[PDB]
């Protein structure tokens, strides 16, 4: 392993990052 | 390392996943 601590460390974050998007839009949805 | 490339596709998976739900949860969402 190169860089697959760094790739993965930034696909998490990454992943996450939409995760709270997605909460975000499906709680204007839900409430709305 | 032990799980590379399957961790990282888990990854890929999951974001580009994401995206293309909030992709149409926003394209919903700005329409109302």
């Amino acid at each position: 392993c190169g860089g697959v601590q760094a790739e993965e460390q930034k696909l998490i974050s990454e992943e996450d990052l939409l995760r709270k998007r997605r909460e975000q839009l499906k709680h204007k949805l839900e409430q709305l | 390392c032990g799980g590379m490339r399957r961790k990282n596709d888990t990854h890929q998976q999951d974001i580009d996943d994401l995206k293309r739900q909030n992709a149409l949860l926003e394209q919903q969402v700005r329409a109302l």
